[PDB]
């Protein structure tokens, strides 16, 4: 219930990843691949072995990691799902959020599409499983008439993994309660408890007529379900570790698997000991994606915790020898930052990311101050120590590999600090005392027309791109846009709705 | 055979006789007396009285005593008239282990502790973080805050903890909150698994002061903690000796100990110096009401 302001320190354009990628659409008719980033953006690239730089467009609005993500409608729909507990309804062509679908309660961790229908279905961590019409999603306007709910019920656990057949007439859910459930999506009947796992079921596919099922799992084994049968038909231990990924031809006749293992394999369903090592990637494998324009697909995407794509060619049809060595396309990815410093001036922070290289930050102007290379990190702490005290009155957290920070009422104004100490520079050059989490409110919402008194703050400015996030704590975000647009009639609206009155008591009465 | 009573010292008889009867003592402090050239030739001395008097009794009968034991032990804490059996078995086995530790046979170490593990899971990444702790006996509930199991009871012991909800646990290799697994379990096993009986209690407001749970568990006799190994191993261990105490409070009452030779096959139940014999039907049919309940038993490596 109670509400935070927090904002990213980024660029404005992030063209690469900032972190893992948990999951991969690949769009036949324009040659485009989504990407979902664990650093909470969707990119757009292209597949094009001519272009040397495949971005075409990052899709922003999400807030967290986002687990899943389904292109509906031959490209014109995306749906997405993320642990802010959110469902996003995205123009694929264009590229921005339609619509938020907020029936979540937890981390939603995977979605599933029936084609035929332009069905999709989305499941967490909550135990909750979601059934929308995709042509009812996308007419919302003005009065949307709201969507009436469907939800299944059975799952005991946490819920990691979701399915549907191309038909939309089986559904089979996969969670920590090492049973898979399966139900009818046309008339919500619980149909079949598929038991056989001995660990969490991360990855789940249907055979086009929901006959057949794989399954994938934290045990190291995929398990072959027949669902006129209720039961297993056969069990592959092909990994040595949990089994996370798997693709299947459209044949159904090779499953590609993939997983903590670090290995990928290509294994005959008929005939289980012919099997293939396709390669060793560098991370963990967590999502593949198929390319099929031909019958034998010629290559399979592959999403790991890295921040880069790699596409491996299969050019080429039990084994030491891996088939491939390096990755047929690569798409660049970017550092994360994985530790954070804040100095005893409570002001800079020193970061290290994966390269190891370590940056200076200005968190009051929210913006890079130097970068330091791969100094050592702990000896470049104790070199720009001052022996000063300034109150804590701000949270950093790297859950998005980039830098967000997040302000409480709790301590937000707990630092005051003279014009002179903080580096500043006054008209009266009187050098009075000021609230750093005051002043930093006033210039992230300096485009808000309702904080004009004649505007800002007086003393520096945040980048205009600066995304401002107000969420409440412990889940649910309210309300995100950018510095610069608060001006708008829909943003001016929104952060009348949205913004807590501990903060309208500093930016808008301008009492302190 | 046979440990004189010293006034309220049913506590030491009851124990010490358990420990005559452990697999590895015996010639363990036997082959520290022999190291030595005092609390290791204090234990030997009544071994010796002990053994010399069973030897006498054997050849002509006609119709010992733990002093020997108790005045160095005065000495070496100076804790005594009447005490918890389980406080001094600590204070006899952890002084054993602090003069081996100071002679360089690792007796108590080998035979009465073992290797504890805090294993924590995330789900997400399945990376296993693991705490090590030692221990030498498994504190145990009998009543949950009718007649529980011991399966249940060490259940409730090596618990699994399920992190999920508003408090999910922060993985640094993820560098996000995740649900995650936190669960209890033993890695190196001792010879002997001594299990320690939490029943005593106490209430609010009238009489009395402590109270005693009149309704033990249901004890087996084959255990196997491969279902809360580290590894799942074969090992199976068999119930050889119970403790029990009669009375209402920690503090002071009767403490009789029940040991079995491993008369091949039966129960030998003897109180300070009243011996007494029983038979294997009759005795875990004798537990469930009723002067005692249980309060430790040791199970050894069969
Ligand atoms: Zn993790």
């Amino acid at each position: 219930r109670k509400v935070q302001v927090s904002y990213v320190i980024r660029d404005e354009v992030e063209k690469y990843n900032r972190n893992g990628v948990n999951a991969l659409q690949l769009d036949p008719a324009l040659n485009r691949l989504f990407t979902a980033g664990r650093d909470s953006i969707i990119r757009i690239w292209s597949v094009n072995q001519h272009k040397q730089d495949p971005y075409i467009a990052s899709m922003e609005h999400h807030t967290d990691w986002v687990n899943d993500i389904v292109l509906c409608c031959n490209g014109k729909t995306l749906i997405s799902a993320s642990s802010d507990t959110t469902v996003k309804v995205w123009n694929a062509h264009k590229g921005f959020c339609m619509s938020t679908l907020r029936t979540h309660k937890d981390y939603v961790k995977a979605l599933a599409y029936a084609k035929d229908k332009e069905l999709v279905a989305s499941a967490g961590l909550d135990r909750q499983i979601f059934l929308w019409d995709v042509n009812t999603l996308t007419a919302l306007t003005a009065s949307n008439n709201t969507v009436t709910t469907s939800s299944l019920s059975g799952n005991k656990d946490s819920i990691y993994s979701l399915a549907m057949n191309q038909l939309g007439t089986i559904i089979v859910s996969g969670s920590t309660e090492k049973v898979l459930r399966v139900w009818d999506p046309r008339t919500c009947a619980k149909l079949m408890k598929l038991k056989g796992h001995t660990d969490n079921v991360k990855a789940l596919l249907l055979n086009r007529d929901g006959t057949q099922c794989l399954s994938g799992s934290s045990d190291g084994t995929i398990r072959l379900w027949s669902l006129g049968q209720q039961r297993c038909i056969a069990t592959y231990r092909v990994h040595d570790e949990g089994v996370w990924a798997l693709q299947v031809n459209d044949a159904f006749t090779h499953v590609y698997s993939g997983g903590r293992d670090r290995k990928i394999y290509c294994t005959d369903l008929r005939n289980p000991d012919i099997r293939v090592l396709i390669c060793e990637e560098k991370a963990p494998v967590l999502k593949m994606e198929l390319d099929r324009s031909a019958d034998p697909p010629p290559a399979i995407w592959v999403a790991t915790t890295k921040s880069t794509v790699n596409k491996w060619t299969l050019k080429g049809i039990n084994p030491i020898t891996p088939l491939c060595t390096q990755p047929d396309q690569v798409i660049k990815g970017g550092a994360s930052i994985i530790q954070c410093h804040i100095l005893n001036d409570k002001r800079h922070i020193l970061t290290k990311d994966t390269n190891n290289n370590v940056a200076y930050w200005d968190v009051l102007k929210a913006c890079k101050v130097e970068d330091l290379g791969k100094v050592d990190f702990e000896d470049e702490i104790k070199k720009r120590f001052k022996m000063v005290y300034v109150p804590n009155w701000f949270s950093v957290d790297l859950k998005t590999g980039m830098l967000t920070i997040t302000l409480d009422e709790s301590d937000c104004f707990a630092a005051w600090v003279s014009a002179k100490d903080a580096g500043f520079s006054s008209p009266d050059g009187s050098d009075p005392k000021l609230n750093l989490g005051g002043l930093l409110l006033q210039a992230l919402l300096e485009y808000w027309p309702r904080t004009h008194v004649n505007k800002g703050n007086g003393y520096f400015q945040v980048p205009p791109h600066t995304p401002v996030i107000f969420g409440e704590a412990g889940g649910r975000t309210l309300f995100r846009l950018l510095c610069r647009d608060s001006g708008g009639e829909t943003e001016s609206m929104l952060l009348n709705e949205t913004v807590p009155q501990w903060v309208i008591d500093i930016t808008v009465d301008k009492n302190m | 055979v046979g440990l004189n009573n010293l006034g309220n010292t049913c506590y030491l008889n009851s124990i010490l006789q358990v420990l005559y009867f452990c697999p590895g003592f015996k010639s363990g402090v036997k082959h520290l007396f022999n190291i030595i050239s005092e609390l290791i030739c204090s234990l030997q001395s009544l071994i010796i009285s002990v053994e010399q008097l069973q030897a006498s009794f054997l050849l002509n009968p006609e119709k010992t005593q733990p002093r020997r034991l108790l005045n160095t032990l005065r000495e070496l804490n100076p804790m005594y008239l009447q005490h918890d059996a389980q406080e001094v078995l600590q204070c006899i086995l952890g002084n054993i282990q602090e003069t081996c530790q100071l002679l360089k046979f690792e007796l108590v170490e080998k035979l009465f502790q073992g290797q504890l593990v805090l294993r924590t899971r995330c789900l997400e990444c399945e990376s296993l973080t693991e705490r090590r702790e030692d221990f030498q006996d498994i504190s145990v509930p009998v009543q949950e805050d009718e007649m529980k199991t011991l399966r249940w009871a060490i259940s409730q012991f090596a618990s699994v903890e399920r992190i999920v909800g508003e408090d999910k646990y922060f993985c640094e290799n993820c560098h996000h909150y995740t649900e995650a697994e936190r669960s209890l379990l033993f890695d190196k096993m001792p010879e002997v698994i001594t299990i320690h009986l939490k029943c005593f209690a106490a209430s609010g407001l009238e009489f009395g002061g402590l109270s005693k749970i009149n309704t033990p568990l249901l004890t087996p006799l084959k255990l196997s903690l491969e279902e809360w190994s580290t590894k799942p191993t074969n090992d199976s261990y068999g119930l050889f000796a119970v403790v029990m105490h009669s009375g209402i409070t920690i503090s002071s009452g009767h403490y009789t100990a029940s040991v079995k030779v491993t008369y091949e096959g039966k129960w030998l139940l003897f109180d300070d110096s009243e011996v007494k014999v029983t038979e294997e039907k009759d005795f875990l049919n004798s537990l469930s009401p009723p002067t005692s309940t249980p309060y430790l038993l040791f199970y050894k490596k069969l």
